[PDB]
């Protein structure tokens, strides 16, 4: 929401999500503590629109635009559980870093063959 | 017609499922996902042209008409042997 | 099924691809000295066939047996083959060959005598019922001279008594890192090879005692000689293909593990869903 | 004796126990299904020659009885870590 507030001034704002994974699981874990009934891999029933309800605020607009920035973290190394899979269906590029890329001296360790943009 | 995802549709009507407290089934679907998706595709149907003259009151004859669906599925990790796919 | 089967089996596949990993680099270095060992070779038989040039082809010539094309009625195979497995199709492309020519060969009505190093070989004709006359086996990475004296001394005692009219070797021959081929090429009778000694009519040696006496061991040492270089290009031939086919291996689990790490998180997923279903609506 | 299948008297009494809404256990068998096993099996049994004399009253004398039984089970793709395995 102070995102959405620069943007009615029309400024191009860069929104920054340090890990969308851990919004995922407050929200597992408030459902849980309602009491509603488990889904998919033991996360809530609301999952899809959870992640909806976010993911789709950040726009561009008439007036201004949001981009966003999202750290990642996979669970089990499974980009098939629900929670990668679900955030992937609004995620436009992809970046990945690497440790062999720095280690090589190269900053920023982005990896040319892995990174990826729709 | 395209049905742009039935895979989203389903996990929508999840959702209203495990809301209404309804034991799930596979993949925490309800029991009846299958019910779902049938009575939706099974629309999409030729019909012949005895069935145009009596539905519309024989302001048609001799045309059949036709209704074609392409619905969408996204499978992952490209595994057609899923439940919903 | 059940993760903790997938995981088991996953973690057995990522040994046998260390496994083969290491052999590709064993297989690798192997090579290098096995081909130094090649090019250790060169100057004896080279030496030896300019002075079989000068002494035998000559201005003047030494009517010698093995030099002579007659007629043939049977003829003789030496067959190099690997001491070990997992090298590819190295061996039975190779058999497959010479089971090839040497049937043309029947189909002349002529005879056939095998004469096999390596024990891979030995186990095949002893298989397909081939005629193995003498055998020499469990040389392994370590080839001599010394041991291929005996089969060796079989065909060419088999040779000069008539028994045989043509001595073939059968062997690889390396020629890339990347690609070796099996050859058929013959030894007796000893091929027309120029070496022109007519630029070398300003000398002549003093023999002692005779030529003829000399030329009889001349030739029965580059026989031999030719073989020992046959076995040795096998071996840095079979290295490279050991080499090739475990870096295939490798890659083959590799692309396994991802096939297996698949299903292995389908049941991972499975496995909690029923779990906690069973839990929650089994409250109330 | 040669019971056919006690892994499907176990289903039937998982059905009785849920239509007695008895609360499940794991993949929804009740938990006695252990005990009603256990009975059911602890009968097959070698009695020595005194418990004989002592039941038919006197009139077999020197003979032990004895009831041997076969149970037979099904596993799912090998499987023998279910609950009735």
């Amino acid at each position: 929401t102070m995102a959405e507030k620069f943007r009615d001034e029309g400024r191009d704002v860069l929104l920054f999500v340090d890990n969308i994974y851990r919004y995922t699981l407050a929200g597992t874990e408030v459902s849980a503590l309602l009491g509603r009934m488990p889904s998919a891999v033991g996360y809530q029933p609301t999952l899809a629109e959870e992640m909806g309800v976010l993911q789709e605020r950040i726009t561009s607009t008439k007036t201004g635009s949001i981009t966003s920035v999202q750290a990642v973290y996979v669970p089990a190394d499974d980009l098939t559980d629900p929670s990668p899979a679900t955030t992937f269906a609004h995620l436009d590029a992809t970046v990945v870093l690497s440790r062999q890329i720095a280690s090589l001296g190269i900053y920023p360790a982005v990896d040319p063959l892995d990174s990826t943009s729709r | 017609i395209i049905y742009d995802d039935l895979s989203k549709q389903a996990v929508a009507y999840r959702q209203i499922s495990l809301l209404l407290r309804r034991p799930p089934g596979r993949e925490a679907f309800p029991g009846d996902v299958f019910y779902l998706h049938s009575r939706l595709l099974e629309r999409a149907a030729r019909v012949n042209a005895e069935y145009v003259e009596a539905f519309t009151k024989g302001e048609v004859k001799g045309k059949t008409g036709s209704l074609t669906a392409l619905p969408i599925i996204e499978t992952q990790a490209g595994d057609v042997s899923a439940f919903v796919p | 099924a059940g993760a903790k089967d997938i995981r088991s089996k996953i973690a057995s596949v990522q040994n046998t691809q260390k496994i083969t990993k290491a052999m590709e680099m064993v297989a690798a270095s192997k090579m290098r000295k096995s081909q130094d060992r090649m090019a250790a070779s060169r100057p004896y038989a080279e030496t030896m066939r300019k002075v079989i040039g000068h002494l035998a082809h000559g201005n003047l010539e030494y009517k010698h047996p093995y030099l002579e094309d007659r007629d043939v009625k049977r003829v003789g195979y030496l067959v190099v083959s690997t001491d070990r497995g997992l090298a590819g199709g190295l061996n039975i492309n190779l058999f497959k060959k010479l089971l090839a020519e040497m049937k043309t060969w029947t189909d002349k009505g002529v005879q056939a005598d095998l004469a096999m190093i390596g024990s891979k070989g030995v186990s095949f004709f002893n298989s397909v019922g081939g005629n193995v006359v003498a055998q020499v086996t469990g040389m392994g990475d370590n080839p001599s001279l010394s041991e291929l004296i005996g089969p060796v001394k079989v065909m060419l005692q088999a040779y000069d008594e008539g028994r045989l009219d043509k001595l073939y070797i059968v062997s690889n021959k390396f020629i890339n890192t990347m690609s070796q081929v099996p050859t058929i090429s013959q030894l007796l009778p000893l091929p027309a090879s120029d070496d022109d000694d007519l630029k070398h009519k300003s000398w002549d040696y003093l023999y002692e005692p005779d030529p003829k006496a000399l030329l009889d061991t001349l030739l029965r040492r580059y026989v031999e000689s030719q073989v020992y270089q046959g076995v040795v290009e096998n071996l840095a031939s079979e290295q490279a293909a050991r080499m090739v086919a475990m870096k295939a291996a490798t890659d083959n689990g590799g692309s396994l593990i991802k096939e297996l790490q698949l299903v292995y998180n389908k049941a991972r997923q499975a496995s909690i869903t029923q779990e906690l279903t069973e839990i929650v609506s089994g409250a109330a």
